[PDB]
């Protein structure tokens, strides 16, 4: 079977405009491993964005983290953009501040 | 310490 | 309390594009220490934890030719199982392993663990007696005929039972102000109304470690399980984890309502009400 990834994407700690954060797309559950993640900022894709080495749960699944440092302010607008095999077009989610 | 037979 | 050292690996063939890919990654609990990667160029196990870089390059030495050598085990064991499977030389496909030990709070051996998965799925694993195996199909079955013959479970018993004890306990050790910590979950409530006669309630913990934690809803005392949403444990990036559980409740009745959180951390649940 192939398995969708659930996909989150929130700041290492609250957002507070001008306060230097991280911005985290976290993808998990998903097979196979093959996967594409993008962080979006006002719809163009970031720059030199990080992530963790593949690893995986219990149940096989796999899970990864992407991220980069940020400093949000009111008017930029944050996603994250993944692209995988059992989506028939790339899921775009945006950040919400308490989500 | 990682460990030190094919299918 | 007690602790896990797990290493996880994953092949992946790609017919065309050359050899399978292979990474590995070992943790302690909740924590990665290591990693392999068969397409970077440094092709060495390398440090993932501030506690780890002081060992020698012995060390290091070693850790890359083991890791390396599971590289190419694995590499044969996905042409085995198409084989087995009868599936085309075309196809990508992958190979999981998991192995590693957990010790009691004295560091004494609790139990071992050795097992795969083909495509997804569990293949064949080491059964908790260290033992004997527990094969999934039919074509695990033959590996696990093979492995019986060849005694393949003594071999993996003495492992864990020995060396991975021991590297548990060393790193317990050295990375003491690291994995003998317990940081509790930072929790709080949000609200947001979603129409003029529900609104959402968000109960949130931040910052915590290990990973395990519960985030339970009630309703006058009453566990509210299918309509609570609940996500993935997530990293926040610095070591620690993140969790919230939400409700829709109609609106006016929020008091009615109790986030229940439990964490190592905590030495009595906290209970939040909005």
């Amino acid at each position: 079977i192939q398995r969708t990834p659930k996909i989150q994407v929130y700041s290492r700690h609250p957002a507070e405009n001008g306060k230097s954060n991280f911005l985290n797309c976290y993808v998990s559950g998903f097979h196979p491993s093959d996967i594409e993640v993008d962080l979006l900022k006002n719809g163009e894709r970031i720059e030199k964005v990080e992530h963790s080495d593949l690893s995986f749960s219990k149940d096989w699944s796999f899970y990864l983290l992407y991220y980069t440092e940020f400093t949000p302010t009111e008017k930029d607008e944050y996603a994250c953009r993944v692209n995988h095999v059992t989506l028939s077009q790339p899921k775009i989610v945006k950040w919400d501040r308490d989500m | 310490f990682y460990r030190y037979a094919n299918f | 309390g007690s602790h896990s050292m797990r290493y996880f690996s994953t092949s992946v063939s790609r017919p065309g594009r050359g050899e399978p890919r292979f990474i590995a990654v070992g943790y302690v609990d909740d924590t990665q220490f290591v990693r392999f990667d068969s397409d970077a160029a440094s092709q060495r196990m390398e440090p993932r934890a501030p506690w780890i870089e002081q060992e020698g390059p012995e060390y290091w030495d070693e850790e890359t030719g083991k890791v390396k050598a599971h590289s190419q085990t694995d590499r044969e064991n996905l042409r085995i199982a198409l084989r087995y499977y009868n599936q085309s030389e075309a196809g990508s496909h992958t190979l999981q392993m998991m192995f590693g030990c957990d010790v009691g709070s004295d560091g004494r051996f609790l139990r071992g663990y050795h097992q795969y998965a083909y495509d997804g799925k569990d293949y064949i694993a080491l059964k908790e007696d260290l033992r004997s195996w527990t094969a999934a199909d039919m074509a695990a079955q033959i590996t696990k005929r093979k492995w019986e013959a060849a005694h393949v479970a003594e071999q993996q018993r003495a492992y864990l039972e020995g060396t991975c004890v021991d590297g548990l306990r060393r790193y317990l050790e050295n990375g003491k102000e690291t994995l003998q910590r317990t940081d509790p979950p930072k929790t709080h409530m949000t609200h947001h109304p979603i129409s003029d006669h529900e609104a959402t309630l968000r109960c949130w913990a931040l910052g915590f470690y290990p990973a395990e934690i519960t985030l339970t809803w009630q309703r006058d005392g009453e566990d509210q399980t299918q309509d609570t949403e609940l996500v993935e444990t997530r990293p926040a990036g610095d070591g620690t984890f993140q969790k919230w559980a939400a409700v829709v409740v109609p609106s006016g009745e929020e008091q009615r309502y109790t986030c229940h959180v439990q964490h190592e951390g905590l030495p009595k649940p906290l209970t939040l009400r909005w």
